[PDB]
């Protein structure tokens, strides 16, 4: 239930965060699909989080192991 | 301090230094509390405005002195010190005041009224003189216009060194109040 | 108020120290963040509940910094 | 109906305003009324003669007294209005001095003559419409209830027993004592504190007549005067004492104090009543020299090991699932001393008390100089443990001040606590020099002069200014004061070990709940407000409610211990007399105009109204002793089916009637 | 040949203490106002109110304690509705609304009760003499 | 992308026009867009004309006020001194009735009315804002580290006092300009009373310059004995005072320092990437190159 | 009887002593009851503060804190009388308010409103315009013809040597036991403090009980306090006197 | 005041006006206690001995000021000052 900061000036859209998101390819790569949400979508260029409100990350470090260009910083604290 | 002696050497010397209620001027007090907008009456001395001043380690400046020559009405006392344009208005007398007085807009009202009185330092008239003429108590010179054009700025800042139209309507605003009329005959002599 | 129970939480270098002040005795739960595995076995067992489970994967993968895998409330402890 | 007006002049502060000669005679010519005559003084033994001999010759009906306010006369007159064959109530003021004369003095006489002349017949047609009340007597329960364990709450407690009347005090915490078990010597005698003060804490834990009930608060509070029905929360201490063991079976006993339960327990936690320099186990007690020595579980802390009671053993002492049991007592009055904390300091942020580790404040001194606290009573650097050589004492930390942080008020001790610590580092550190930074110094009591002077001649140095900021050198951890000279006239810098701040003093947490809960109201100050400022600082506006100590406003042991012993007094007087009379203003339902809409029961805040059975009829019922006289009720219902016994609507109206009359 | 008929209805506990203290304190005002002094505000009922404003008073002025003052826990907040409701009443029969006001005036306030006083008095000179008077005939 | 009147004093555009460039740059290199105000003159500065007449100083602040109010727009500022000016003559007549009307029929001579419209805010203040740019996207704008460099923050006095008059909390010891010099990747050091004037404020600049430059010296050593590498400021009056001074101060007594003084714009331009020729620090008495050799 | 409470008050210290205020000699010198009297309007005036000299208005008056106290030379008393400095600041608000255009002098040595809303009365006169002086009067001169009083002092927070002309000046003189007071305890056997006023039996837990049993203390006879202090001594006494009586029983 | 600038009237224009703990002499005090068999360390600073001095009212002399330098042991104020000749020993102050 973390809290993910894109810092969209350096963002290119290279989409190899909403790729990568464990939580993401939860729908479509799952048998049964259990939760159907995603954190990141790529609108107008920049990556944004669509996990407002922290209740879908786990934490994984996929996506900032992902990005190319570092820019995504993942809070292990509380908001 | 018998009496008026009339050698000028001598009065200084043997100047009563005693406070009488003659030397209080209560339309001076009122004129302060006025103009500074603040409860100078309610000063009680208890020095943390000296203790946070600036200027005072380093001469004889003492805001709570200037707070009680206030309270007391010593007109002619505090007008004419030279210690009153050594405040920065740094305002840490006015953070720090347990009565929530404003003792450097005590300050700045005793400044104002000195001005009226004709006591003030030429570098304040010198600033009238150049805000009146460009509007600008800094004005710009030719190297800062070469310095600004190499960086890529226009020659002039968007201001009245560019728009000489609006210095008419601050002449106006200052010639009002006749501060240009009062610091060109103050600098005169 | 009172100050004296100072409660601190300092991160030197790679240990986490949580620290409880007094003027002689001070008290110091210390976790060496090299060797937490991200398990909640010590968040199961608090008495007081006060450790809680943070960012397990990516503090155990490097890419978390402000963080340890655990956290405690060392004013709860 | 024949109705007597007599007009006071009180010698010339009406005469002076008004022309009595026309009030007099206009009063004659009005309606229903047999004699107006005016005297200098109506209050003297004349004036109440005057009007007794008026009422026989006459057979007055009744009397309406044209003199000064009823909140100031009314027993006077209600007394005089008695003596003479009446009825107290049958009597009526007209308030013509401080609502007439003493407003409009100057330049306007007629006018104020004819508002004289219209107050006159108001109070006349409310006067003719007054009939009999007699005021009801209530029992008085003989049990006494005090709140507060502190020297206040012990005193008050001990006075009413030893008067007989059984007495609870109930503390909040673990032990009795209060602020002075936290103070190690005492101005202006220099006597330890404790030696002192535990003769009495025996006193109070021994004595047959007080049921001392600590670790204890007080949920609800319901009653009047006569029964006050006191719900009380015994939290979970979880240590049996040996009564209760006894009670609940165990033979061998309860808690004998031995300590082997904090010897073995795990957990450390702050202590506060060392103001938190301390370490104590969860279970614990707060000092050596609690009364209840009885060693309370700190349940928020307590991590349930057990080891506590294996140590505990055959005793049984400890009941690890204990929960907070309520209990409902029945008491006739009440004594609030619920005392004080210090205000929270860290807002003013110029004296850095919570971030430079050597500026402390007077509690946390006190308990530092205290040969029974975290030191041995050494007084050390919290920086780094060495003894200081400088210290300073900023006093008026936070008082008399108008800048919204600290308190505009005086705290009254602060100077006299600040003079003993000076004496104390002086005499306990050979060299040490006091430097106290102050603005006031403010020695008004027995001695307190003398103890100035003594203090001023062993050394300590007197500089008048107040701290403006405090800086700490970045190594040796020294603060650097700022502020001026005032009666030298420079600045100042002193550069000092240890700093400690003269802190305000504000009603302690929760005083403000417990004082709604008892019905009582606030100062302008914060502190619990008193019946009359002057000549009853003990009683409030309500009654059965009496006050003691510093939680009515910040005083020393001698005037706190002065203060209780009235408070004491003031209860005992209606438990010892067993009536008390009640004011006849009560709310009585007219049952054959009531309908039994039942809306009307909400509107009480006492809950004095209900529905009930009379006749076949659902009606509503009053509760005359519940009662308060608001007004609420009467004001509210539709069909006029509430009576209010003095102020009836046929009575109001009449008075706006004869208002519009001309 | 006209004067004013104001008419107060202040409660014992803080509104008449106020009065009281206005006057020991010496604070004049002019005398256009009549009290009646019931115990609590929640004692005014609201045919109090009309009963007073159909005899023909100009003004009429209920002052009370302040918000979490009251005497008796809660009397003032059921006069403070009823008053609210009268005000309503009054605008809606045609009668000038500000003939009517309800002040919170505590034990201590004798200036602010002196400034109430002059501001009632000014304001029924303002409106002027009330219709139900003529209306009546 | 906020939009705002850039209000542009005296000091930054005719001695250190580096400060204006960086500001307007890196401004827009975060979300913020700087627009020109048209014809706005001297803030009646606070204190060398506040000093002399107060009626004065409210007709000419609150005309700079009405140009931004005709281009119905939020002031931002970059200077302390004519943050006083403009932000608390603003406050005052958005409060004092009798106050406004003689600065309207003051004003009324060059057809010109004053409403109480906008608002007005420090640079620096909205870097800090978390709706405007926060912390955080000034950390991300940040290309350059600047890592491994002392620096001394001076708040200056008319920014954050009185803190009965503003709204920035705490004076005696606060640390959000030093969240600001930290984002960058230098690291802000605190030295001995961080929080004392420069000693330029009220005129003494001009009236007693030995005062004020001791005011000055006793902070320069201050600094000094921390061991900065810079002083940062968020005013071109506190600016010019640790910068001429500091040669006054070699003339007139005899201390040398040489420690660089800039501007928190120029320090985020020096971050952003931008050069030290484009940020004219050519234009400064006290030579950066040190400080330029230690981050770059 | 079975009980006692002994409640004997005060005098005021005789001040004529102190000659530099000249008390006795110059007739425009009063002292607080004195003035209190005067200003009251049951009182031998109007109620109307008149100089008794001459019987016209005053318009400067002048009080003299500490009179006679905290005084360590042998004539005054060299303890704080408690209520001198809260009832200047009441004769000064009550010329102020009385006389339009009065000013009150306060030459003080430490203002000293230390009970409950005395710091904000202090507050209240200083705003409605009393000048607070701080400094002890040094002597008092007489003038000739006027009888006019020049005080002379210091300002010490000012700095300078003051000599403030003032039609009528208030002395705010020490308090003593009442006359007759040691008689009547010797009688009853009480001892005497280091200040003179009775003897309580422990100073600190048992401000009213003597260390004779039986009699116990109320009011200023025991140390100089206000009304409100007093009563609560006086019914504290009560209290400690009703102890025995109730019980009927005494142990000796 | 920000140091020594051993720049004569600079440094007379600067002199450090602050009172610090490294001012104080108790030797100095200990020595006018001595000498002048006096009990001067209990001054309260009530200002009745320059509300009497008749050389007050004409110059700077101002003994309350002089008897604070002494408890505070201010040697090099107290003795350097040109105002310490100005005493004609009237004794009113005593008195
Ligand atoms: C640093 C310092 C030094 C002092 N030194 C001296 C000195 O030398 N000499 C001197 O005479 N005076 C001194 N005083 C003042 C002195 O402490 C007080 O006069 C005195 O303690 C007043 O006692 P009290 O019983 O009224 O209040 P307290 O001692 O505070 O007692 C109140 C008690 O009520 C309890 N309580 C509070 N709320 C509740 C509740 N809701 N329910 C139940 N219980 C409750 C508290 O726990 C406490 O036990 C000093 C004060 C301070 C701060
Ligand atoms: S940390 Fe894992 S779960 Fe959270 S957003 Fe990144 S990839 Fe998705
Ligand atoms: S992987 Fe990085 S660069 Fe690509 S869209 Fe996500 S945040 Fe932007
Ligand atoms: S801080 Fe305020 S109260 Fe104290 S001396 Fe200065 S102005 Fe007066
Ligand atoms: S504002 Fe002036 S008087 Fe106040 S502390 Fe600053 S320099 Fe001193
Ligand atoms: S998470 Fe807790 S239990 Fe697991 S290894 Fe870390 S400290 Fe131990
Ligand atoms: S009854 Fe009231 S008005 Fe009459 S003499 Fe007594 S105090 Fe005065
Ligand atoms: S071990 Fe048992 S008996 Fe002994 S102190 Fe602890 S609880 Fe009391
Ligand atoms: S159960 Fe354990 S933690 Fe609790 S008091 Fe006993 S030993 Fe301490
Ligand atoms: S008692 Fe003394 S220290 Fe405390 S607030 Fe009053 S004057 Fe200040
Ligand atoms: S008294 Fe009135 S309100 Fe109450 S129940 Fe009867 S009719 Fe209803
Ligand atoms: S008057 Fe009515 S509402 Fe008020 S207390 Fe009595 S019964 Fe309750
Ligand atoms: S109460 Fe005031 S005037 Fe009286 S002796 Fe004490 S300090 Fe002096
Ligand atoms: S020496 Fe002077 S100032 Fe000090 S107590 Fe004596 S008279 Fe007062
Ligand atoms: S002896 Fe006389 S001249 Fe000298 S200080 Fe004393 S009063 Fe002044
Ligand atoms: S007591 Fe006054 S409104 Fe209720």
């Amino acid at each position: 239930a973390f809290a993910v900061h894109v810092n969209m000036e350096r963002c290119t859209g290279c989409n190899n965060c909403v790729v990568a998101c464990p939580v993401n390819a939860l729908e479509l790569n799952t048998v049964n699909p259990s939760s159907t949400d995603k954190i990141y979508k790529v609108i107008n260029g920049d990556a944004v989080i669509l996990d407002v409100k922290h209740e879908l990350c786990a934490g994984c470090g996929i996506c900032v192991d992902a990005c190319p260009y570092d820019v995504i910083q993942l809070s292990g604290q509380p908001p | 301090a018998a009496k008026s002696y009339n050698i000028p050497e001598l009065d200084k010397k043997l100047a009563d230094r005693r406070y009488h209620l003659s030397d209080t001027n209560p339309e001076f007090t009122q004129k302060i509390l006025k103009t500074s907008r603040t409860i100078a009456n309610m000063c009680y001395q208890c020095g943390t405005c000296t203790g946070s001043c600036p200027s005072a380690p380093r001469s004889s400046y003492r805001i709570r002195l200037f707070m009680r020559r206030c309270v007391l009405g010593l007109e002619n006392e505090a007008l004419t010190d030279p210690d009153l344009w050594l405040c920065t208005t740094c305002y840490s007398c006015t953070d720090r005041c347990p009565r929530d007085i404003a003792p450097t807009d005590v300050i700045m009202a005793m400044r104002n009224l000195a001005f009226k009185r004709d006591i003030v330092p030429k570098n304040f008239l010198q600033t009238v003189q150049l805000i009146y003429n460009s509007g600008h108590g800094v004005p710009n010179n030719d190297v800062n216009r070469a310095a600004r054009t190499k960086l890529g700025l226009p020659a002039d800042p968007p201001t009245t060194h560019s728009y000489p139209e609006f210095v008419k309507g601050i002449q106006k605003i200052i010639d009002h109040y006749e501060l240009k009329e009062n610091a060109d005959r103050i600098l005169k002599g | 108020s009172t100050l004296f129970p100072k409660y601190s939480k300092t991160t030197d270098g790679s240990k986490v120290i949580m620290e409880q002040r007094l003027l002689q005795q001070v008290n110091n739960l210390i976790l060496d963040n090299d060797i937490c595995t991200g398990c909640g076995i010590c968040s199961e067992v608090c008495p007081e509940e006060a450790i809680s489970v943070g960012a397990v994967g990516g503090v155990r993968r490097g890419l978390v910094d402000d963080a340890a895998s655990i956290h405690v409330d060392e004013t709860k402890c | 109906p024949r109705i007597g007006v007599f007009v006071c002049h009180c010698g010339t502060n009406i005469a002076g305003s008004m022309s009595i000669d026309d009030v007099v005679n206009y009063a004659k010519t009005l309606p229903y009324v047999a004699v107006a005559d005016q005297y200098q003084y109506m209050c003297s033994t004349p004036g109440q003669k005057k009007i007794d001999d008026a009422i026989k010759e006459y057979n007055l009906t009744g009397v309406v007294v044209a003199a000064c306010s009823p909140r100031l006369h009314e027993p006077t007159f209600r007394t005089a209005t008695k003596e003479g064959g009446l009825n107290p109530f049958r009597f009526e003021m007209a308030n013509i001095r401080e609502q007439n004369s003493w407003v409009h003095m100057h330049g306007m006489w007629d006018e104020a003559t004819q508002k004289a002349k219209d107050q006159v017949r108001m109070a006349v047609a409310k006067a003719a419409k007054l009939e009999d009340l007699v005021p009801k007597s209530v029992p008085v329960e003989k049990t006494a209830m005090v709140v507060g364990g502190g020297v206040a709450g012990m005193q008050a407690a001990l006075d009413l027993a030893s008067a007989g009347i059984k007495t609870y005090l109930i503390e909040r915490t673990p032990t009795i004592g209060g602020r002075m078990s936290q103070l190690d010597k005492t101005f202006p005698t220099l006597d330890c504190s404790q030696c002192i003060l535990t003769p009495k804490m025996v006193d109070v834990g021994r004595h047959p007549n007080i049921e001392m009930m600590t670790y204890t608060e007080v949920e609800k509070v319901e009653g009047y005067i006569g029964n006050f029905d006191v719900t009380l929360r015994k939290k979970a201490r979880g240590v049996l004492t040996p009564t209760e063991a006894t009670a609940k079976g165990i033979v061998g006993g309860g808690c004998n104090g031995c300590g082997d339960c904090s010897a073995v327990c795990p957990v450390i936690k702050p202590n506060p009543f060392e103001m938190g320099m301390a370490p104590r186990k969860a279970i614990y007690i707060y000092h050596a020299q609690v009364m209840p020595l009885i060693y309370t579980v700190d349940f928020d802390s307590c991590v349930k090991c057990g080891l506590c009671v294996e140590a505990c053993g055959d005793k049984k002492a400890i009941d690890l699932e204990m929960q907070d049991e309520f209990i409902t007592v029945k008491v006739g009055t009440a004594v609030l001393a619920t005392g004080y904390e210090l205000f929270p300091i860290e807002n003013k942020r110029e004296w850095g008390y919570k971030q430079f580790d050597n500026v402390i404040n007077a509690l946390e001194f006190e308990r530092l100089i205290c040969a029974s606290g975290p030191t041995g009573g050494h007084l050390v650097r919290p920086s780094d443990g060495k003894t200081p050589m400088k210290v300073g004492f900023v006093l008026c930390a936070g008082s008399r001040d108008n800048t919204g942080i600290g308190k505009p008020y005086c705290s009254r001790f602060c100077c006299m606590y600040s003079l003993k610590h000076a004496h104390q580092i002086m005499e306990k550190i050979p060299g040490a020099v006091a430097y106290l930074f102050y603005m006031d110094i403010r020695s008004f009591g027995k001695m307190y002069e003398e103890f100035y002077y003594r203090i001023q001649h062993e050394g300590a140095k007197f500089i008048r200014g107040r701290v403006a900021n405090v800086l700490e050198d970045k190594e040796t951890k020294n603060l650097h004061v700022f502020t001026e000279d005032t009666l030298l006239g420079r600045p100042v810098d002193v550069e000092v070990d240890l700093l400690v701040l003269a802190a305000a003093v504000q009603p302690n947490e929760g005083a403000n709940e417990l004082r709604k809960k008892f019905g009582v109201s606030a100062s302008q100050d914060g502190w619990m407000l008193e019946a009359h400022p002057k000549l009853n600082p003990c009683g409030t506006t309500t009654a059965g409610v009496f006050l003691a100590g510093v939680c009515q406003g910040p005083k020393d042991i001698p005037d706190t211990v002065a203060q209780a012993e009235g408070a004491a007094s003031a209860a005992s007087i209606p438990i010892h007399m067993g009536e008390v009379e009640l004011e006849p203003y009560f709310a009585m339902c007219i049952d054959e105009l009531c309908a039994g809409c039942g809306m009307c029961v909400n509107l009480c805040p006492y809950s004095a109204l209900s529905l009930g059975e009379k006749n076949g009829r659902t009606v509503m019922v009053v509760t005359e002793a519940k009662c308060k006289g608001c007004g609420t009720c009467g004001g509210f219902c539709p069909g006029g089916a509430i009576k209010m016994q003095h102020f009836t609507t046929p009575q109001i109206v009449a008075q706006i009637d004869a208002f519009f009359a001309g | 040949d006209w004067k004013p008929q104001i008419l107060a209805i202040i409660c014992n506990w803080c509104s008449y203490a106020g009065a009281d203290l206005a006057g020991g304190a010496r604070i004049q005002y002019p005398p256009t106002v009549r009290a009646i002094r019931v115990m609590c505000t929640g004692r005014v009922d609201m045919l109090f109110i009309l009963k007073a404003f159909v005899e023909g008073a100009d003004g009429v002025l209920v002052s009370g304690c302040h918000f979490g003052d009251c005497h008796y826990l809660e009397g003032n907040y059921k006069a403070a509705k009823r008053m609210f409701m009268i005000k309503n009443l009054l605008r809606n029969i045609g009668l000038d609304d500000r003939r009517f006001r309800m002040t919170f005036v505590s034990a201590s306030e004798g200036a602010k009760w002196g400034m109430v006083m002059e501001d009632v008095t000014n304001t029924i000179k303002e409106l002027g003499p009330s219709p139900i008077k003529e209306f009546k005939k | 992308m906020h939009e705002y009147a850039f209000f542009l004093g005296c000091i930054a555009p005719n001695r250190y026009p580096g400060c204006e460039a960086s500001a307007i740059k890196t401004s827009e290199k975060v979300g913020i867009k700087l627009l020109p105000l048209k014809g706005a003159s001297c803030c009646p500065a606070p204190g060398a004309f506040g000093s002399i007449d107060l009626n004065v100083w409210y007709a000419m602040a609150a005309r700079n006020l009405v140009l931004a109010e005709e281009m119905k727009k939020d002031i931002a500022l970059i200077c302390n001194g004519c943050y006083k000016s403009i932000w608390e003559v603003n406050h005052i007549l958005k409060h004092n009735d009798e106050l406004r009307d003689n600065v309207n029929e003051v004003l009324a001579e060059i057809d010109m009315q004053f409403k109480g419209t906008i608002d007005v805010w420090h640079l620096a203040e909205l870097y800090y804002d978390d709706k405007v740019c926060g912390v955080q996207k000034i950390k991300d704008s940040v290309t350059t580290p600047l890592s491994g460099a002392k620096v001394a923050a001076h708040y200056g006095c008319h920014l954050m006092k009185p803190k009965k008059e503003r709204h920035f909390g705490d004076t005696e010891n606060p640390m959000w300009f030093e969240e600001l010099i930290g984002a960058l990747g230098a690291e802000p050091i605190q030295y001995r009373n961080k929080m004392q004037c420069c000693g330029a404020g009220g005129g003494v600049r001009g009236y007693d310059i030995v005062h004020a430059l001791d005011i000055t010296n006793e902070k320069l050593i201050n600094i000094q004995e921390a061991g900065a590498d810079a002083i940062t400021e968020l005013c071109p009056f506190c600016q010019l005072q640790f910068d001429r001074g500091q040669i006054e101060i070699k003339e007139k007594f005899g201390d040398v320092y040489n420690i660089p003084v800039l501007h928190y714009n120029e320090l985020l331009g020096l971050a952003q990437g931008m050069s030290p020729q484009d940020l004219a620090l050519d234009l400064h008495a006290i030579d950066c190159t040190p400080f330029l050799q230690k981050v770059l």
